[PDB]
DNA sequence: CGAACCTGGTCTTGACTCCATTGCCGGATTTGTATTAGACTGGCAGGGTTGCCCCGAAGCGGGCG
DNA sequence: CGCCCGCTTCGGGGCAACCCTGCCAGTCTAATACAAATCCGGCAATGGAGTCAAGACCAGGTTCG
């Protein structure tokens, strides 16, 4: 392959490197541990930055100076030996050491589960004793030899054992004769009767003692026989005296060495072949345990059975140390230098291997030897990872060293810091501030900021204007500032669009590409409509300004990431341009009508007529501007240029009353006719109160009808609009606005009676702590309902504050009430309802106690906020990785299978009520089949996008059930089609194909979820959609059935039984631990006993496992069964979010299948393999003599999908980088680079938008007619 | 304080880099002891050295025969060295006797 | 129409100066290596409290050739 | 008799957001004795590289007969 990297790839092919590599890779041999000399500051000869090894420090210069120039270039100066050239090849070149001794690799050891344990079945426990020079393996050992010297030294054994009796029975005759000494000097004289038996008593004490001394050896030497006898290869001899004497006496017949060269001795006598078909017959034949660690033996065996792989290479002879410039030492101004921690690690492992070499230089006893050779193991460990086996080699102050493995790992590895999230040039930030006069694709930019985003710009432009002689007098032109700049910097800026990034970009539309325009002073001015997009209030929050360069660049950004061409939602197609807050105040007193105005229309006549109508609302305004009519007032105009609604021109007009030229009159009020001038001229009249709502319909509309130009422009004239009738609303703040409610008093009087019997109550004994607490909380929530009735009613409607609520602006009904009328009842700490409660309202200002007690939750409230959304992100990283491969390949599937729709279930009366949740769960979708009703004529056609008209046909032609595609049935091999993904939600059209609607779906889904609280044992926010996407066991576990019949229902001890009668029947399920903690499951009533129940019908109440539906009801009610509970949390949260993104996540989480059967070919029970790859290795096998392998589908959680893909780039760079680097390491397993991060890591194009080859080979040329004219 | 920047120990030069003609140059081929070859490109009016350190890193004398006998030094200085230095002959030899009548006393009796 | 000029350089020749560039050659300094004879004989010593999840290891009660 | 295996518990690695904003961490027997290497300071062979003075030498633009 290319060395020097040019961009041609089709592979990037890992693998565990062997030693005749890496002294291959080097270019020399480092064997001094010294770095710089310390007085001239020149690199060392043979030390760990000698130019003769690792290039250069010079461009084009020897180490002795005697070539100096380009002219002497590829040639090696013949006394200083450094090869002249370009000094950039100290950033790649690499060197290698030597190892004396022989050192196994710490990733292959020490990482759970053990490598080199499973290859040669050893335990990590007794494998940690060989490596680490403790204890004695035993290699190889003879066979034959062992089987006739056997009895030869059983014969010689015997001989000892004999021999030993021989003194055993000298020291019997010996203490017999003592003792005998003992009879004939203690009953021989006058003494005492115990006296003279205490010798006694000594001597047979002595034989007892002597007896166990000469038993304790037979005992030895029956262990060394024993052990002699037993002996095999990949055994353990530890107690160094037994394999000294083990060795000294039976030094033939078995090889047995200690520590890493006795593993690369092992590694040498392996065969791999007839060991992998033994745990083949194992798992052939086995069961239980013996069958688990096979199948877990068989995965490494079998890995490097399939590749080229030798195992010789993980133990390791010859390190290899990284290029100079990569361990930089550089020195800072002032002499203090900067090592890069890696260099002391180096030398230590050259400090220890020299020492290791004199060692066995000069003849050195063992256990010199063998501390030598621990401790190059520990060196080399240290160098490969630090902190991995035992404690971490410090450093000064004592910190933690940073190894190669810390180079990888976490957060600040490569892979996270500098692989993907790049320090960029051409760019800035500033603070931001509002924009209202700003149109919609344009922004604000400061002009000291833009002079040093466009420096080449201008600088190229005013050498052009020669207004410099050259560019260096341009340079200084721009750094003094001389005021001619600006006016460059105008024609240097115009049509060239710049990014505004703000971070924490939560999903799509974080980055959007507005057109400059210069501004006087510092902050960035931005447009007031994107804040919704943004997610950016203007309390001191800062924007980053990027700027596209090439032709692609600012055509992607102009296309694109134009403003004005993202208008909806990425996620439910509701508008983001739609103007919120203020706005819609203004809005919203500018159609709001008052009756008893000034100026109305009364019919009233006799003395004088109407004085109610208006010509035209030229004339409208006239009068408006004299103080005679009201805006708001109810008049009767006659309008030219407006398109009257629907009944009114079937009425005057029928069928083609073309507005420009008619005229109509209309009861309406001023505001809204000069509202209803602000849409376009097709659009009809609206006559209503602009609701939020309202305007979200209005704009939704306008958005699916009408071209984007005419939406951008509509929307920039609401904006005027609202701002300019908001400040004439009159919407203040006073504390005379602040009503309080004039029967507060009694309420809470009346409460208090309630609340002081309820502890009387208490304290008369007649109920517990608990209950009372509960009959107090009940108490004061209707209390707090009661408050909050009376003021509700009491206000009136020009009161502002309800104002702004009931239009829609901001603000729930209960931020009045509290600012009003009752606080109500304020959390514990733990989360349970103080029972006191608040009484105050903020304007009346609270109490000491009072404003202690609210303290708690909203403290509570700001800790949950911040560590949610910590989740909240980390949870859209993790789905992003997961769905980085649905992207639209082709135009369609065309399929025919397809999920069904509940589209508006059946009345018990009998209508069609329309289900509320349709707009996620119907629209935006392409119909496999086709609406046909009471044998009729067809309804929609097959493949059709079903908005909003079609869907009112078929609610009017009577239907409930569609069955529509889904983007989990798409039949397509690598992601989905177009038509199974249906309407692009941020488009309003068809998907494109080159779109990663991957991405998409799960910034979608992770996008909103910071707010997302919990509640009052069930999971009921973000954590219970995490554990269903990580398809977890759930906390309140539910079991489902498993057959139709009654219920076998059962109160056990403390806790139920419950079982199914079956009706076939079989063998009856148990469900036996099902806590009395839990309630059973109500429907329709509450579950009794003897109740028919469903085959997968729930039995108790709960989370059910994702697992056991899958298992009992298959993929269908799963994929339903996830769809409906997590859009079940986003409902309760009220988050519209379109169910295809859902399905999107959900058609990755159910792509692989298990193996319960190899069958004959290749697959190893209990691993999971891609779909795809099954069936197509089915239909190879199916010929050459047919057998299958027996395939059962899984549902495996989000990190685990991710984790096991194809590429281990992505894997590597997702998460547990050390453990898929090391096991891709072992299968060999090839990337070919096809996926989606891969390409933004390496730099090349990704296959996505308008990276893919049906966009990025087009050839553009000029037509042959305009080439004549021209 | 200040600032912080830093420098490489070494100058980065810009010429142009041509590739048209250069200083025309030889190939030598060195060998070590275990069979392995290297090749090293020299200049033309180059003195060039018998032996040279190869990129294995072992020791590699030129593939011309002729051995120009470079006079390996002595063992710097061993045991029997320091022995001999502070010793004689004759005690060390009355030791020897003292250590073989010795074996001999115990083995034959 | 020719004479004589004086001046654009064009190039060379010789004489003189200066200056790098080895070449010894000797002293200064710099770095490596060796050697010190009473006896001296198994480390300090510190931290560490989150929570959850997945998985693998060691062990204990349960039966059994 | 001693023999082995199914659940339990103990332990152990991995992960826990994102912009800016910061800027340089420690300690003791002590010297001689000699030799190779290195370096640096000063004349001494230069001859090459530059510099000036002088002139010969044209062959063409400027002026008198
Ligand atoms: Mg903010
Ligand atoms: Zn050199
Ligand atoms: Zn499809």
């Amino acid at each position: 392959g290319a060395m020097l990297d040019v961009n041609f790839f089709d592979e990037l092919r890992i693998g565990l490197a062997t030693a005749e590599d890496i002294r291959q890779w080097s270019y020399g041999e480092v064997k001094k541990p010294e770095t710089i000399n310390y007085r001239t500051l020149k690199p060392e000869k043979d030390g760990l930055f000698c130019e003769k090894i690792f290039g250069p420090t010079r461009d084009w210069e020897c180490y002795c100076g005697k070539y100096k120039r380009v002219r002497f270039k590829g040639i090696i100066c013949e006394r200083c030996g450094v090869e002249v050239t370009r000094a950039k090849v100290r950033r790649e070149r690499m060197g290698h050491i030597e190892l004396a001794a022989p050192v196994t690799h710490i990733w292959y050891f020490k990482g759970v589960p053990s490598r080199l344990g499973y290859l040669l079945d050893l335990a990590p426990k007794d494998l940690e004793k060989i490596i680490y020079f403790a204890a004695y393996v035993i290699t190889s050992v003879d066979e034959e030899m062992r089987h006739n010297e056997l009895s030869t030294l059983e014969a010689e054994m015997a001989v000892e054992r004999k021999a030993v009796e021989d003194q055993r029975d000298g020291e019997l005759e010996a203490r017999a004769q003592k003792l005998e000494a003992d009879l004939a000097e203690l009953e021989a004289e006058g003494a005492k009767a115990d006296a003279r038996r205490k010798v006694r008593d000594g001597g047979e004490r002595e034989m007892r003692q002597i007896r166990d001394r000469a038993q304790r050896e037979l005992d030895r030497l029956e262990d060394i026989w024993s052990t002699f006898t037993k002996l095999a290869p990949k055994q353990l001899i530890v107690d160094e005296n037994l394999y000294r004497e083990l060795v000294d006496r039976y030094g033939e017949y078995f090889t047995g060495a200690m520590g890493a060269e006795s593993i690369q001795k092992l590694i040498e006598n392996f065969d791999i072949d007839a060991e992998a078909e033994s745990l083949r017959d194992v798992i052939r034949n086995g069961k239980g345990q013996k069958k688990l660690r096979a199948l877990k033996r068989l995965k490494v065996v079998a890995a490097f059975q399939q590749s080229g792989n030798s195992p010789m290479g993980m133990v390791l002879d010859a390190v290899p140390v990284i290029p100079p410039e990569l361990r930089p030492m550089v020195q800072l101004d002032g002499g203090r230098f900067a090592t890069s921690d890696l260099n002391d690690l180096y030398r230590r492992v050259i400090n220890r291997n020299n020492r290791l070499k004199r060692l066995i230089d000069l003849g050195a006893p063992e256990i010199i030897v063998n501390n030598e050779k621990r401790m190059l193991q520990e060196s080399v460990d240290a160098l490969f990872d630090n902190g991995r086996r035992g404690r971490p080699v410090t450093g000064p102050g004592n910190r933690p060293l940073k190894s190669l493995s810390d180079l990888l790992k976490g957060k600040q590895g490569r892979f996270r810091q500098n692989l993907l999230g790049k320090r960029v040039d051409y760019s800035g930030r500033s603070v931001i501030v509002v924009g209202p006069q700003l149109k919609l694709h344009q922004c604000g930019l400061p002009k000291l900021m833009a002079l040093e985003l466009f420096k080449p710009f201008v600088m190229k432009r005013l050498v052009d204007l020669n207004h410099a002689q050259n560019i260096k007098s341009a340079k200084r032109m721009v750094e003094r500032q001389r005021p001619q700049v600006w006016d460059v910097l105008e024609e240097v800026i115009a049509e060239h669009p710049v990014l505004l990034n703000r971070a924490p970009t939560l999903h799509r539309l974080g980055i959007q590409a507005f057109e400059p325009m210069l501004v006087e002073g510092k902050a960035i001015q931005l447009h007031p409509l994107v804040c919704e997009a943004f997610n950016a209030d203007f309390d001191g929050d800062q924007m980053a300004v990027h700027l596209p360069l090439s032709a692609e660049a600012q055509a992607e950004a102009r296309i694109l990431m134009l403003s004005s061409n993202n208008i909806l939602s990425p996620a439910s197609g509701r508008p983001l341009a739609m103007p919120r807050l203020d706005m819609v105040t203004g809005l919203y007193y500018l159609t709001t009508e008052v009756p008893g105005d000034t100026g109305e229309y009364q019919p009233a006549s006799g003395d004088h007529p109407e004085t109610g109508v208006y010509s035209s609302p030229a004339e409208a305004i006239m009068a408006a501007d004299r103080g005679v009519l009201s805006v708001r007032a109810k008049i009767k105009v006659r309008l030219t240029q407006l398109r009257p609604p629907v009944e009114i021109e079937a009425e005057l007009f029928g069928h083609s009353g073309w507005q420009p030229g008619d005229a109509w009159m209309a009861e309406t009020t001023l505001g809204r006719v000069m509202f209803n001038e602000l849409l376009p001229l097709g659009y009809p009249f609206v006559n209503k109160q602009m609701h939020k709502k309202v305007q979200a319909a209005i704009i939704n509309d306008l958005a699916e009808r009408y071209p984007m130009i005419v939406v951008a422009q509509t929307v920039d004239k609401l904006k005027d609009a609202g701002f300019y009738w908001a400040t004439r609303s009159g919407v203040t703040v006073s504390m005379a606005d602040v009503l309080v409610p004039p029967r507060k008093k009694e309420i809470l009087d009346h409460y208090e009676e309630r609340a002081d019997k309820v502890e009387k109550q208490f304290q008369r004994g007649a109920l517990n702590h608990d209950e009372r607490n509960e009959a107090l909380v009940e108490i004061w929530k209707e209390a707090t309902d009661e408050v909050g009735q009376a003021l509700r009613e009491h206000y009136p409607d020009d009161n502002p504050i309800i104002t702004i609520v009931d239009s829609g602006a901001t603000g729930n009904f209960t931020q009045t009430r509290t600012l009003a009328g009752m606080k109500g009842l304020v959390t514990n700490p733990k989360g349970e309802f103080i029972p006191r409660p608040v009484k105050s309202s903020f304007r009346e200002g609270l109490t000491v106690l009072e404003y202690f007690i609210n303290t708690h939750g909203a403290r509570k409230g700001l800790a949950d906020t911040a560590l949610r959304t910590a989740d909240s992100g980390y949870l859209t990283r993790r789905l992003v990785d997961v769905s980085q491969d649905v992207i639209v390949r082709e135009h369609d599937c065309q399929t025919e299978r397809g999920i069904v729709v509940e589209l508006a279930e059946r009345a018990p009366d009998g209508t069609l009520i329309r289900d509320p949740y349709i707009e996620t769960s119907a629209y935006a979708r392409t119909l496999g089949t086709d609406a046909v009703d009471e044998a009729g004529n067809v309804i929609v056609e097959r493949g059709q996008d079903l908005g909003d008209p079609e869907i009112d046909a078929l609610l009017a032609a009577g239907i409930t059930q569609v069955k529509v595609r889904s983007v989990l049935t798409c039949a397509t091999s690598t992601g989905v089609c177009a038509t199974c993904y249906g309407r692009s939600m941020a488009t309003g059209k068809l998907v494109d194909i080159g779109e990663a609607v991957g991405i998409v779906a799960a910034q979608s889904i992770g996008e909103p979820g910071t707010q997302l609280t919990m509640r009052t044992d069930i999971t009921g926010g973000l954590p219970r959609v995490q554990e269903l996407f990580e398809a977890r066991v759930p906390r309140g576990k539910a079991p489902i059935a498993d057959v139709t019949g009654r219920v076998r229902l059962e109160d056990g001890e403390r806790f139920y039984k419950i079982t199914i009668v079956p009706d076939d029947g079989g063998e009856e399920v148990v469900y036996d631990k099902i806590s009395k903690r839990q309630r059973l499951r109500v429907f329709k009533r509450v579950l009794s006993d003897g109740d028919h129940v469903e085959v997968g019908q729930q039995l108790m109440e709960g989370s059910a496992d994702p697992h056991e539906v899958l298992r009992v009801q298959g993929p269908r009610e799963v994929q339903i069964h996830l769809v409906r509970e997590v859009q079940e949390v986003y409902r309760a949260q009220g988050v519209s979010i379109h169910d295809k993104h859902i399905e999107v996540i959900v058609r990755q989480m159910l792509r692989r299948v298990t193996i319960i059967d190899s069958g004959s070919t290749e697959f190893l029970p209990g691993s999971l393999i891609d779909r795809a790859e099954f069936e197509a290795e089915n239909r190879r096998v199916v010929a050459e003599g047919g057998e299958p392998a027996a395939g059962r589908p899984v549902l495996m959680g989000i990190t685990k999908a991710s984790l096991a893909t194809d590429s281990w780039l992505s894997a590597a760079s997702f998460q547990e980088t050390t453990r898929v680097l090391t096991d891709a390491a072992i299968n060999c397993r090839s990337d070919k680079l096809n996926g989606l991060k891969e390409n933004v890591i390496i730099g090349k194009l990704i296959p996505a938008g308008t990276g893919i080859n049906r966009y990025r080979n087009i050839a553009v040329q000029p037509t042959e007619e305009a080439r004549a004219a021209a | 304080d200040r600032v912080l920047r830093g420098s490489r120990l070494g100058a980065v030069s810009y010429e142009t880099d041509r590739n048209h003609d250069l200083a025309p140059r030889q190939i030598a081929r060195y060998r070590t002891d275990n069979g392995e070859e290297f090749e090293v490109p020299f200049a033309d009016d180059a003195e060039i050295p018998g032996t040279w350190l190869c990129r294995n890193g072992m020791e590699g004398t030129l593939i011309e025969g002729d051995l120009p006998e470079p006079k390996k030094v002595k063992p710097p200085r061993t045991h029997w060295d320091m022995l001999l230095e502070r010793r004689s002959i004759e005690e060390l030899e009355e030791l020897l006797k003292e250590r073989l009548e010795l074996i001999r006393s115990r083995r034959r009796g």
